[PDB]
């Protein structure tokens, strides 16, 4: 109400950034050509990932007919997902 | 020279280092605003970890570039 919305777009902005730094390492992700830390990392910022995608179901099961909220949430955790099996194949491959 | 260090949590420190600043000093230097300990933090820029060894004309850091503060619990 009053500044539920900000600690709300403050989680959002937290999701896109992990969806963001993520992604930006599994494109510079080469099978030999990488490090130990650098992958490694990267299946942490994984971890860390399907949480907070799990977050995002947790506020969705806390909303009635409510509009954006749910849209956004939504949205997000689809990025979320998206980036999950993403990071799945790449990693496998 | 100024660069960024954005974390996930949102915080969006601002610093002062030389285009070929050691990550040993850098760390330090992050530690000398947000008091983290440099052995529980990770810095990623281009999708790649910064080892210490290395300095950031060895990873090409433009002035005002933007690097990821990440922790190692």
């Amino acid at each position: 109400g009053i500044q539920k919305v900000t600690k709300r777009l403050h989680t959002l902005e937290e999701v896109n950034n992990n969806v963001r730094l993520l992604s930006e390492m599994l494109l510079h992700y080469s099978q030999e050509d990488s490090s130990d830390g650098d992958r490694e990392l990267m299946k942490e910022l994984f971890d860390q990932c399907e949480n907070k995608r799990r977050t995002l179901f947790k506020l969705a099961s806390e909303t009635e007919d409510n509009d954006n909220s749910l849209g956004d949430i939504l949205q997000a955790s689809d990025n979320l997902s998206r980036v999950i099996n993403s990071y799945k194949t790449i990693i496998e491959g | 020279m100024q660069i960024f260090v954005k974390t996930l949590t949102g915080k969006t420190i601002t610093l002062e280092v030389e285009p070929s600043d050691t990550i040993e000093n850098v760390k330090a230097k992050i530690q000398d605003k947000e008091g983290i300990p440099p052995d529980q933090q990770r810095l990623i820029f281009a999708g790649k970890q910064l080892e210490d060894g290395r300095t950031l004309s060895d990873y090409n850091i433009q002035k005002e570039s933007t690097l990821h503060l990440v922790l190692r619990l």
